[PDB]
């Protein structure tokens, strides 16, 4: 869970120092965005209905074949559609825990770790997501620090799955 | 190792919720006490020697045999081990107030200490009075109302205190 | 040298990684402080031959037998007095740097490093330099962050003394 | 390594003197100005994969030679390696912009770089066109008006390329 | 560990003894069905990710709970830890078949892997309903007619069956 | 550049000593096989014009959006169907040269490290060279041991793509 | 211990990687040559008594001091020749081990791990065993294949003594 | 290193074609070829300790000075040592018989050899006068005619002497 | 460790007090001594492979099953390390009578070699039955009037079997 | 701990030997030296009343601030002086193990170890122990092997206070 | 080489040690000693012709089948008892060094450094010199503490050969 | 590295001969003067922290450019570098008296000073100046009369100087 806190401390503690000015000044910062992350979380999970509906609709849209190709890896069933709308749900709630964090440590932990074996196991296309992704950033309604930081967390996946 | 942010997390994760309402604002109210919780890691930290120094020789001067000859605290070698002790305990509740949690205390202190000082032959019980001591001149410390801003930092103090009491425990 | 940013760079250097949300945190909280740092900074240079002189004397009178006693590592002659001058005004200086870097970091590679070794062989007690740095907590005159900052270095350098 | 603050100390701890004015005014506007600083490294990090990923095909369209079986950058494990230093050096310059400062650009990326390449034989001309490729497509992302508070952000427009230029002349 | 023909030359040297007949005749005959022994081994391992792939599949659609949040093989880092154990005991278990002795595969695999399912709190259950679902589909695999020149490899198909059963039982 | 005869000296370096029976049986398998592996090396390159065309056809057929979705990774143009034809071709070639050397080496070393790397950056499909794999391996033509060579190799990709 | 079999997995085992090509070829090389080993096994066991008693005689024969010195590490005694009749017969049994397994494997494991400081200590010429040994390989009466394997490790065994 | 099948797939790679029939044909030729090359390995490597002693005895014959108080080859510990080497490229040999190219003898072996060799002041003209007599020695071994079916083994045996003159010339 | 003179300063230091004259005198008669501990260790070091090489000829003269086939020093390897075992034991031992304390023997060598042989199924029994027959041709050699200047070194011919004891005890 | 006879025996652990006439020549050095060295610890010990009190004084002496000021580290009470004079006492007891033991060792273990973060944390100045060793040096009254090697005992000590 | 002089300097170099008084006593040792080993050295080197050539006859006499078989490594001719006599002539000569240096340094490292490899290869009977030593020892003519030295070179030696 | 003895036991074997008898009377010349050699080693070892002290004083006051901002010696962690490479020449110094050979003096500290100063920065010609001043103080507290029983020393002396004088111009 890389964050602000914690690695401060692990750095501090890896040197066998006492916290100082340094890491004090980590905090500081840490703080004074965590009033915006932690407001950007509860929007974001208040309009959860509307952004994973939506995302995936964006997403079958720009993929058509995904929703009539026949196969495990597809939503041309409910249960494929379901599993679909499942797993940008993950991506979405992850992305609130980053915020409630002030970090990609959650991210890091629940979500990419393993990613790119799952997506070739199950043969999962990045680019799907990648637009589930970009579709969560446009409908967000944050602005300013929220808005920056939550961004921050979507284009992190949004690199790692390319 | 957990923040009091990433404690919350991991729990909702396991659930595969988002954060409830009330967990969120409870958030909201410690970064909005954040300054209070930075001033108390700066002043033990800025008194650690000394805060260390004293509860060391009260400790000795209440109990004599801990430093007599054939006392665990009577090699050079090893007083210098009993004032390393006394300096990584609260230096570990540094960190527990620094982050929030108690992980990084239990995790890369307490966490077998009891046992390893049962191993070695070392008086538990004398510790745990050692941190009790440094419990105290932290507290106090903490609490001096001079040079700072006029507030109610008790919720903080508390906080403190439950990290030193938790070490003491984790030994006696 | 320890400052904010060079930690966070070299904590993202050693995990081969790209900065993120963290270390963005940490600028943030650099940046409140650093203002408060060049001004403390600022304020001690222009008084030093009062904050030195002052220290010096502070230490002289707590300590009478380190002008009245003869040796080489006590200020019982003109150069001895020289000496002790220039080293309490080599920590002032030292300290202002901490500040304007916002960091142990150049009390760290300056000073701190090898210090104990150095009061052995030439034989100055540290208590000497405990007292000149209390008289200059006590007189510099900060203010608010200003204070607090300048204040966690001379408690750095005295818990480093003892 | 220095950041831009530590940079300056050692100036002034060699000389034994404390800092001057200009040195003091100079550091203040950095300050000043260091939410520009914050914005152009997350702008640079936002678009990392992208910035990387077109910067190496125009590079391959204009020098098929690359490619083509033979070339350098035409195995598969070397098309990976080519995309990696390409992936580093961005790294690095974004490090340089965060600090302030080149050393960490200069002493953990580019030091001896230019040697390795030689005795590996990885066309170093290539790999310095592929970096000022990278700035060009990084210098207009961050100079993008959009979705931002408006200002002029052109002093650290012109700091991160010359921490582009450094890199490209490093491995040529 | 041992081989068909060191396990067999290790009894005989117990006993400072050559082999029998019944010993060389036994270990003739194997070597006379070679070239299925061979056969098999290919066709495991030519469909080594889909029978990982397809039993993991079939194992949560079975036990859903081991995929609801807060499962097992919920992570993402922990379903790649999952499938990567399945790909193990294959990986291992068509090294028995190819050296003739299992030793191999309780010697470096199997052994104490009960022991660490316990104090991880992996579903060892669950692990070895994913195994058995793997024989099931390799011995499919193994026993297809088409492709290959007829004949009766039955022998070697029970001798992979009991491969994998001691593997299923070596976590459940 | 794995292959019985690197690997038995490889072994034997790094052990210090000298060939035995061991090695020489191993330089028996690898000659008993050398004829075959490198009639279907001879095989498969004189029919590679089909094989590739035919292969990037199937591919095109079975996932027709390749061919009708504009993108820098996909075949839609004319250029994007030349680079697919010898992405193709190098698979093609690269298996052949593994039937020359008896091992997976060639494949190894020119092909998979790196693979999944250049596939998530330039946003290529797995599944796509799956199904030209599959076409190469069903029209081969090839029999016995030269056939049972080839397809342990097409098969070891399909394993890397999935 | 060491045979065709034995390393192949132990390669693919250190790499973490399944059988490929290259192994197979291995176990067919293995396979090609186990039906010699077999029956030079079993051809050397049928003619134990006369190769390990006519052996012995070569020694004695070419060295009688061995039977006219006194000493613990002598045949000069029928403690000794007991001794010495049943160290050869250890070799050949050892030697027909190599050849069920294909490999040194027995050899190293039994005799050979220790053999160097076995003769020292007990003070038995090295170049004894090297006679035996040239008695049984000119003795044998093994042709084929089943000749020039038993005489590689009779060969190997020869020069591990030298 | 390369094989003699792996040096030519580099070289066709290098063009990206796949190989000439010349090419194909050049390889059939080993491959029919191999048993004979088998029994060169085998019988190097069956004599091996005596091509060393032999060839060392005779080199100190016709150079008594390196066993001269004085060294090189003077003391026991270099002695062994010179011993060791005569071995070691004996053995590096046999590979390159094996593997059907020089590669592994050159890259792993006489590489830097010379050098080596001339900043401890072994007298590396010596060393091949060494290396000849192993090689003599070896191919008179190679063309023996009893015990082996006759044939013509004219090729392998030039090939076979070309790398011990590699080894000769290395450090000459 | 210890050693004759320090074992005794550890246990007056424990009760903060100088050695008594007694203590004191009782170290300075080992000192008169000395010269007969040192031949007793050059005696057994004079000695030790043909201590070791007779005590293995009369063990397995004793354990017949010890070398036939199937048992703990049959093969090669088991019996070199069943020497190895001996010299080491005796090696150790001599250090015992060097330093005068028993510490070197019981720390470095004999504390878990029980668990040791168990768990390698090696027969301590056996093992201890050596030792005794090591003790037994040493205690002879050093009490052998032959070739010393004559006197009693009965002191510390006990004293060599103390440990020898030791070892044996250890073992099984 | 160090001394003749526990070195000789490490080392040759170590190195996996037999003792040999090496460390035979160490024994007879130690040996010869024992005599000398138990004569001194006797004799310091017969007179530590006289030497502790004479040296505690010397110290009070050329530095009387720490019999004059207070504070937890002087003695200008009669607590401070019993810890003074305790002290002191250790210092001298563990001379006469050094002597004892020929080495080093015991003030290695009991004393050195930990010195110099107890003369810190504890205010103490190194000086006021050099001081007091150069009484017990100045006033023990040995003579030949005993002095010398005393000697080096405490010189040893203000070495490592210094 | 191992020396009591080397060894010292050995072990307090790798403590970053300053000499003390316990190697002071490791010389005293080596002094005490240098003495007699000089003369012991003195002794066998101007008995040196007889010593060689009344050892090299003992082993022709112990083992007469070394001077009637032949053999490129037996003395069955006259280059043969030359070499023979040499290597004699080696092991006294080397055995005066380590009388010299006061260890077996010189030895281990002109001499038993690789001597199980050269016995070895060239077919030499460690008997043989095993023999040669006790002839020495016994024709020394050698008393007292340069009878002991010289005794436990040679026996260390004999140990060495078995 | 050498001592004396070995050292000239060196110069014997490159030449296959015993010692010169001669040569014997040179080792028995330093071993009768034993005592005074193990004393100048006690001498100087009791004194180090001073010798170390007072050079260093003396040389930064005659070159104060040493102790000024930006001199080579001006930090706290090069003062104490500077300082520990005086104490390094002044032991290693006594290893050369005490072994009689400066070897282990040349191999270990002086053999690559000279370069590694360089790189650095280091006024190489201000070390020597400061290991001289180290010379004359050791020379003086080894001829001091006083507490020692009398005789010529001189000859260990020059000896003692030779080694100083080498650290000397090993720096320069
Ligand atoms: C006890 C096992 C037997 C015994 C011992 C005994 N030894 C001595 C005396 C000496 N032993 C030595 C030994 C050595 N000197 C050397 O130079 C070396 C090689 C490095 C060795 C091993 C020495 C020097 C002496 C003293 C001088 C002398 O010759 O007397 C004694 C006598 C006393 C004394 O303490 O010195 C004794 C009793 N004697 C026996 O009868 C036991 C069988």
């Amino acid at each position: 869970s890389k964050t602000p806190l914690t690695e401060a401390v692990a750095a501090a503690d890896s040197q066998g120092r006492f916290l100082s000015s340094t890491e004090l000044q980590v905090a500081f910062g840490r703080f004074r965005q965590a009033a915006s992350g932690l407001a950007a979380a509860k929007a974001l999970a208040n309009n959860a209905d509307s952004l994973v509906n939506g995302a995936a609709n964006a997403v079958y849209s720009k993929f058509p074949y995904t929703t009539s190709t026949p196969g495990n890896n597809f939503a041309s069933t409910p249960e494929g559609k379901a599993k679909c709308a499942r797993d940008i749900g993950y991506y979405l709630r992850i992305v609130t825990y980053a915020l409630v964090a002030g970090g990609t440590g959650p991210i890091d932990e629940y979500l990419l770790a393993g990613l790119d074996e799952i997506n070739k196991t199950f043969d999962l296309a990045p680019s799907w997501y990648v637009e589930a992704l970009k579709y969560i950033k446009a409908n967000h309604g944050l602005s300013g620090d929220s808005r920056d930081e939550a961004n921050s967390y979507i284009d992190y996946l949004i690199n790692a799955l390319s | 190792t957990f923040d009091a942010f990433t404690k919350v997390v991991a729990q909702a994760d396991a659930r595969g919720e988002f954060l409830s309402d009330a967990q969120l604002d409870a958030l909201s109210r410690l970064v909005a006490e954040g300054n209070k919780r930075i001033d108390t890691v700066n002043r033990i930290t800025g008194n650690a020697s000394s805060i260390v120094a004293n509860a060391a020789r009260a400790l000795f001067a209440e109990q004599p045999s801990l430093i007599a000859p054939g006392g665990n605290a009577y090699t050079n070698r090893r007083m210098a081990a009993c004032l390393r002790d006394m300096e990584i305990i609260l230096r570990y509740v540094t960190y527990a107030v620094f982050t929030g949690d108690a992980s990084i205390l239990d995790d890369r202190c307490l966490n077998g200490l009891r046992e390893t000082y049962l191993a070695l032959g070392v008086p538990g019980a004398s510790v745990a009075e050692g941190v009790r001591k440094m419990k105290d001149a932290a507290v106090a410390i903490v609490s001096d109302r001079n040079g700072i801003t006029q507030g109610d930092c008790s919720a903080i103090i508390s906080e403190l205190g439950s990290y030193f009491d938790k070490a003491a425990a984790a030994v006696a």
